[PDB]
């Protein structure tokens, strides 16, 4: 999935 | 002390260690719950999880699970629903949520396309007369109006609950120049915005918990709740100079990962609550002054 720390 | 350990730590250009060793300190509790193959969907990111004991469970048999925690700063006596910018399906859970939590308040500091990529859903009417309805919920959502100012947006909204046949005015404050990753543009356009949604009575023990939202739920959004809850304990305390901000940002971090994402959002936040204390030490004037090198026109 997306990552929201990167 | 506060304002002497934010000079120690400029002096030092120690921010990067200082947000590390809080990253280092934080709380780790299971998100079994958030992580079932099911709930793959609800999810917007898979490195931003409720914790199972503080998450926000939805009234429902079928699938109670919403990707939001409570956050319950006792000292203060405030608590905040974070969650993330909710998924084209999770809208309905979203505003299910509002509903059965009473907030009165939603506060989004971001906006839903941010560098080219989509970060929220258009979860609220951008038109009057194009109404939205939130079918698997039972809900329906109008926007009634909507006041536009240089940097942020209030909106009145009503929220009806089809089932019940029941309605409420929630107040949406969106604060829409606030970057990811970022900071906002001062201290005073932050306070100005942060003491708009308290004079709207959205924060009071009244209502059930404001629910504040950026993309992931963490970051912009942990900033915002680390300045309020912060002034409130400078308010309640003997001392004022005792909060210790490091302590409270660990203490929110106890009920949500993650929160305030960047050194520089650590040191905003140092940066607010020092302004912001002139208010709590008497000097309501200051408040006209913020709104003023707001430039909200
Ligand atoms: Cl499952
Ligand atoms: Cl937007
Ligand atoms: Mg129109």
């Amino acid at each position: 999935g997306p990552l929201y720390d990167e | 002390e506060m304002e002497k350990e934010f000079e120690q730590i400029d002096k030092s250009g120690s921010w990067a260690a200082i947000y590390q060793d809080i990253r280092h300190e934080a709380s780790d509790f299971p998100c079994r719950v958030a992580k079932l193959p099911k709930n793959k969907n609800r999810n917007r990111y898979r490195d931003v999880s409720p914790f199972d004991h503080s998450r926000i469970k939805l009234h429902q048999e079928d699938n109670d699970y919403i990707n939001a925690s409570l956050i319950k700063m006792e000292e203060a006596q405030r608590s905040y629903i974070l969650t993330q910018g909710p998924l084209p399906n999770t809208c309905g859970h979203f505003w299910e949520m509002v509903w059965e939590q009473k907030s009165r308040g939603v506060v989004m500091l971001n906006r839903v396309m941010e560098k080219g990529s989509l970060k929220c859903a258009q979860y609220w009417p951008q038109k009057e007369e194009k109404e939205m309805i939130f079918e698997d919920t039972n809900l329906k959502l109008t926007l009634i109006s909507e006041d536009i100012k240089s940097y942020y947006t209030v909106r009145q909204l009503e929220l009806e609950n089809l089932t019940t046949q029941e309605t409420r005015e929630i107040l949406h404050f969106h604060y829409t120049t606030w970057p990811d990753f970022g900071v906002p543009e001062s201290p005073a356009s932050f306070l100005n915005f942060l003491f708009k949604v308290r004079e709207s009575g959205s924060l009071s023990p009244e209502h059930g918990p404001v629910v504040v939202h950026s993309s992931a739920g963490i970051g912009r959004s942990g900033t915002f709740c680390l300045a309020d809850t912060c002034l409130l304990l400078m308010d309640k305390r003997k001392d004022p100079s005792s909060v210790d901000i490091k302590k409270v940002l660990l203490e929110m971090r106890k009920f949500r990962m993650g929160l305030i994402q960047t050194a520089d959002q650590l040191r905003f936040s140092y940066l607010a609550v020092i302004e912001g204390a002139k208010f709590i030490m008497g000097d309501s004037s200051v408040q006209d002054q913020w709104k003023e090198l707001s430039h909200e026109d």
